[PDB]
RNA sequence: AAACUGCGAAUGGCUCAUUAAAUCAGUUAUGGUUCCUUUGGUCGCUCGUACUUGGAUAACUGUGGUAAUUCUAGAGCUAAUACAUGCCGACGGGCGCUGACCCCCUUCGCGGGGGGGAUGCGUGCAUUUAUCAGUGGUGACUCUAGAUAACCUCGGGCCGAUCGCACGCCGGCGGCGACGACCCAUUCGAACGUCUGCCCUAUCAACUUUCGAUGGUAGUCGCCGUGCCUACCAUGGUGACCACGGGUGACGGGGAAUCAGGGUUCGAUUCCGGAGAGGGAGCCUGAGAAACGGCUACCACAUCCAAGGAAGGCAGCAGGCGCGCAAAUU
C-alpha cells in the first residue's frame, strides 16, 4: 500500500517474502526484511534506508548498482525530475597566455535515492560514479550535507 | 527420364524453378549450378527454368528401362568402373564378408600399364581398417585417462592432508587467544 | 479434376566390372560359399599365427 | 539493419549530431521475437562471439517453482492474463519476462497430496477415485504415520492459492525471457503480489 | 600435379571527403560485456558394429551446352579431422529422497525413542529458473564455492569412432609427439562509459519535446550498461560561464617553423588514434567486417556482344588522361 504505484508489482528482487509460517507468527507482524548493502568508501548507509519502506532499484544502498569510479561533489540547483536532481560543479580553467583563470561550470544529472530527503536546492551533495543509469545519468548520490545556513 | 537442361543461350536448368525462360536467382552454397569462389558468398545468376520447350539448346536424358532393341551407342559396349571401394566396410559389402575375413586379401587392384614401362599393380590404401597402430592409439588415450584419475586422487589426498595441518594450528591460535 | 496420387520411384544398384576385376571375378568371390571362405580364413589365420610366434622368437633372439 | 547505436540522437541539450561513421555490425538490433502459446517452435540465432541464442516463437510447457513449499514442476502453459507493459500484448497472448500467466494446477496438486497426504482443490462433493484414495488414505507404519502427521501441522495454504487449485489454474509469472533464452520459466504468485495482481485483473473488468 | 579439408584473406598499403565535446589526448572504469589464437588449467567426477558404424560428394573418367567469363549441366566412379551416426570401458558403488519389512531400548499395552533395511525415483560440468545456508575474496556483489527442487532447445553441449615416429615389454600391455575439444584463467585486443581540454561567428538569443526531448516503471533488442526500442506515466533537459544555429582553404594528437621573456603561425605527410574505398543503402561468411583486390540492389559513370546476354571499382604499386603555378620507372 502506497509503496506500489506502478502497473507492475514493486519488489526487492533478492528477498523472498512468501515464506510460509504458523498462524501464530502471522498474527505477530509482517516485516519484510530489507536488503541493504554497505557501500564501500566509508559512507555509512543512512538510517533511512535500512529501516525505510521505499523501493528504488537504482539507489546505491537498497538496490542494484555498485559505486566505483570518480567521486565528485557539487551543489544542488534543480530538482523537478523524479528520483534525480541536477547539480552544478564550478571550477577555474587556467588560460596560459593571460596567466589567469576563467570561471566555468558543468551540469550533471544525477540520481537520488528516496532515503535522502529534505535535500534542498543550494546544498552540498557528494556523489560517486556508477554504471550508466539513463541517457545522461551516470552518477549516484552518496551523501548529502546541508547548506551553510541550516537551522 | 528427363534430366539436364541447356538453352540456346547456354544456361543450365535448375530443377526447382517453375517457369519457361530466364529467372534471375540468388545462389548460395549447396545450390545447383554455381560453385562459390569465397566461403559463404552468394551470386546472382541467370537460370533457365525447369519446363521444356522448343527453345532449348540441349536436353539430357537418363535411361531408366531398356525395352527391346540394342542401340549402337548406348547399349552394346559396357565401360567398367575404374576405382573400386576404398573403405573397409564397402569392401566387406562388395564381396559379402563376415567380420572375421581379411579385407586386405580381397581389395581390387588396378592393372596399370604403359608402353616401355614395367607392368604395375596398384592398390588403394584402406581407410577404417583396424590395425596394430589404430588399436594402440586407443589404449594410449585410455592410459592418459588412468593418469588423470590417479592425479586427482593423489592431489585430493595431498591437499586434504595439508588442510588439517593448517586447521589444527588455526584451532590452536583461536583457542589460545580466546582463553586469554 | 485433381491429382491425389504421389508416385514412389525405386533406386536400383546394377553391377559393373571394376577395372582390374571383371564381372566374372567379382561374382567368383561373391558367390563363394561359407565352407570355402571359413577354410581360407582359418588357414590364413593359422599361417599368420605361426609367422607371428616365429617373429616373437626372432624378437627374443636379437 | 536496426541499429541500437546511441549516435542517432540529440545531445543532452538537443542539438542533433552528424554521424561520423556509417553503421557498425556490433550496434545491430534484431527483429522482435514475439512468443505465442502453441506447440514448441524454436530458432537458433548465431550472435556475437559465435554463441547460440535460442529464440522462442511458440511455447507450451514452462517450468515453475511453487516457492512456499519449495518445489518446481514442469507444467503446461495456458494463457496470458496480465502484462504490466502492454495490453496489446495480452490480446495476442505474448510471452515476455514478467508477464503473468495461468498454468495447470495438476502436477503441483499431485506432488502436494503425495507429500502431505491431504485433499487439495477437491469439490465438497468429495467424490474420489481408487488411486486417489490409495494415495491419500493409504496405509502407514508407525514411523511413517508420525512423519506425515508431523508435517500436517505445516501444510495449510493461503485462501487465494487454495481457490486457485479448486479452479485447476494457477497464477504465475515468467522470470526467464524466452526471446533470448529459449524457455519460459518462472514462479507461482503467492501472497501479497498474488493479492495485488488479482486486484489488477479484477480491475481489468 | 590436382581436388576435398584446415587456416589466412579483418592485418598490411593508400588517402584526408566527412567529422567541432564529435574525432582525439591525458585520465580512469568494466563489480556491465565479447574475445580465433598463445600460455597453463581441466578432458574415465554422469550408475545408463565398438579389434570400427552411415550416406554423399570433388579431382579423375567420360558425354555437353553458350558469341562471351575465374560460366557451368548430365552420366559414371571413389576419400576424410568433410558431413553425419553412435557404443562398450570406469562401475563396485557413493549420496539424496522414497521406504515393503526387521531389530533393540523403553512401556502393563497403546505409545515413546534409537536404529537397520529389500523397492523404485533421482544422480556429473555447462543451460534456464526458484529456494536454502553463510570454503575463499574485495573499499564495496545480486561475487566465487556449497545444499535443495526441477529444467534442458530435433533451427540439438561436454564427454575424443582421427593422425605420425620409435619399437619394446608379461594372447595381454605401454613410450614420445600431431590435431581436437565444452569450460575456467591468460594474452592480443575490441566495445561501450568517467573527469578536464578545441578554431571563427550575435548580420545566429533562445533551444529541444505530436515524429524520444529529460526523467520514471515494466519490458523488447543487444555481447552486456543505457529512450537503444516499445508500452505507460512525469514535465522536464540546455542557454551570456555563449546553448542552439551557421562557417572552417578543419581528420585529432605526438609534432614543425619562428623565437630574449610572453607569443604567433603551421601540422594532408612515414608514429598513435579516427574515418573512406565512385555515391548511398543492405547483408552473407566468420573469433573478428556492415569488409569493397566478397556479395546484392539503386544512382553516376564506363567495358565486351553474334543484340540473346556478360562483366566492372588504382584514395595498393607502376603508368595514362584531365585538372592545374605545382610532384619520379608500366
Ligand atoms: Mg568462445
Ligand atoms: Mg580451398
Ligand atoms: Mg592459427
Ligand atoms: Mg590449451
Ligand atoms: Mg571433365
Ligand atoms: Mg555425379
Ligand atoms: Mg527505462
Ligand atoms: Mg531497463
Ligand atoms: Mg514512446
Ligand atoms: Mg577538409
Ligand atoms: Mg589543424
Ligand atoms: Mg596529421
Ligand atoms: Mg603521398
Ligand atoms: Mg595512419
Ligand atoms: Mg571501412
Ligand atoms: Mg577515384
Ligand atoms: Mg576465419
Ligand atoms: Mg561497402
Ligand atoms: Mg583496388
Ligand atoms: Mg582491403
Ligand atoms: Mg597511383
Ligand atoms: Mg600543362
Ligand atoms: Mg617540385
Amino acid at each position: 500500500a502506497d509503496i506500489q504505484t506502478e502497473r507492475a508489482y514493486q519488489k526487492q528482487p533478492t528477498i523472498f517474502q512468501n515464506k510460509k509460517r504458523v498462524l501464530l507468527g502471522e498474527t505477530g507482524k509482517e516485516k519484510l526484511p530489507r536488503y541493504y548493502k554497505n557501500i564501500g568508501l566509508g559512507f555509512k548507509t543512512p538510517k533511512e534506508a535500512i529501516e525505510g519502506t521505499y523501493i528504488d532499484k537504482k539507489c546505491p544502498f537498497t538496490g542494484n548498482v555498485s559505486i566505483r569510479g570518480r567521486i565528485l561533489s557539487g551543489v544542488v540547483t534543480k530538482m523537478k525530475m523524479q528520483r534525480t536532481i541536477v547539480i552544478r560543479r564550478d571550477y577555474l580553467h587556467y588560460i596560459r597566455k593571460y596567466n589567469r583563470f576563467e570561471k566555468r561550470h558543468k551540469n550533471m544529472s544525477v540520481h537520488l535515492s528516496p532515503c535522502f530527503r529534505d535535500v534542498q536546492i543550494g546544498d552540498i551533495v557528494t556523489v560517486g560514479e556508477c554504471r550508466p543509469l539513463s541517457k545522461t545519468v551516470r552518477f549516484n548520490v552518496l551523501k548529502v550535507t546541508k547548506a551553510a545556513g541550516t537551522k | 527420364r528427363i534430366s539436364g537442361g541447356n538453352d540456346k543461350q547456354g544456361f543450365p536448368m535448375k530443377q526447382g524453378v517453375l517457369t519457361h525462360g530466364r529467372v534471375r536467382l540468388l545462389l548460395s552454397k549447396g545450390h545447383s549450378c554455381y560453385r562459390p569462389r569465397r566461403t559463404g558468398e552468394r551470386k546472382r545468376k541467370s537460370v533457365r527454368g525447369c519446363i521444356v520447350d522448343a527453345n532449348l539448346s540441349v536436353l539430357n536424358l537418363v535411361i531408366v528401362k531398356k525395352g527391346e532393341k540394342d542401340i549402337p551407342g548406348l547399349t552394346d559396349t559396357t565401360v567398367p568402373r575404374r576405382l573400386g571401394p576404398k573403405r573397409a566396410s564397402r569392401i566387406r559389402k562388395l564381396f559379402n564378408l563376415s567380420k572375421e575375413d581379411d579385407v586386405r586379401q580381397y581389395v581390387v587392384r588396378k592393372p596399370l600399364n604403359k608402353e616401355g614401362k614395367k607392368p604395375r599393380t596398384k592398390a588403394p590404401k584402406i581407410q577404417r581398417l583396424v590395425t596394430p597402430r589404430v588399436l594402440q592409439h586407443k589404449r594410449r588415450r585410455i592410459a592418459l585417462k588412468k593418469q588423470r584419475t590417479k592425479k586427482n586422487k593423489e592431489e585430493a589426498a595431498e591437499y586434504a592432508k595439508l588442510l588439517a595441518k593448517r586447521m589444527k594450528e588455526a584451532r590452536e591460535k583461536r583457542q589460545e587467544q580466546i582463553a586469554k | 479434376x485433381x491429382x491425389x496420387x504421389x508416385x514412389x520411384x525405386x533406386x536400383x544398384x546394377x553391377q559393373r566390372a571394376i577395372t582390374g576385376a571383371s564381372l566374372a571375378d567379382i561374382m567368383a568371390k561373391r558367390n563363394q560359399k561359407p565352407e570355402v571362405r571359413k577354410a581360407q580364413r582359418e588357414q590364413a589365420i593359422r599361417a599368420a599365427k605361426e609367422a607371428k610366434k616365429a617373429k616373437q622368437a626372432s624378437k627374443k633372439t636379437a | 539493419g536496426i541499429s541500437r547505436d546511441n549516435w542517432h540522437k540529440r545531445r543532452k541539450t538537443g542539438g542533433k549530431r552528424k554521424p561520423y561513421h556509417k553503421k557498425r555490425k556490433y550496434e545491430l538490433g534484431r527483429p522482435a521475437a514475439n512468443t505465442k502459446i502453441g506447440p514448441r517452435r524454436i530458432h537458433t540465432v548465431r550472435v556475437r562471439g559465435g554463441n547460440k541464442k535460442y529464440r522462442a516463437l511458440r511455447l507450451d510447457v514452462g517450468n515453475f517453482s511453487w516457492g512456499s513449499e519449495c518445489c518446481t514442476r514442469k507444467t503446461r502453459i495456458i494463457d496470458v492474463v496480465y502484462n504490466a507493459s502492454n495490453n496489446e500484448l495480452v490480446r495476442t497472448k505474448t510471452l515476455v519476462k514478467n508477464c503473468i500467466v495461468l498454468i495447470d494446477s495438476t502436477p503441483y496438486r499431485q506432488w502436494y497430496e503425495s507429500h502431505y497426504a491431504l485433499p487439495l482443490g477437491r469439490k465438497k462433493g468429495a467424490k474420489l477415485t481408487p488411486e486417489e484414495e490409495e494415495i491419500l488414505n493409504k496405509k502407514r507404519s508407525k514411523k511413517i504415520q508420525k512423519k506425515y502427521d508431523e508435517r500436517k501441522k505445516n501444510a495449510k495454504i493461503s485462501s487465494l492459492l487454495e481457490e486457485q487449485f479448486q479452479q485447476g489454474k494457477l497464477l504465475a509469472c515468467i522470470a526467464s525471457r524466452p526471446g533470448q533464452c529459449g524457455r519460459a520459466d518462472g514462479y507461482v504468485l503467492e501472497g501479497k503480489e498474488l493479492e495485488f495482481y488479482l486486484r489488477k485483473i479484477k480491475a481489468r473488468k
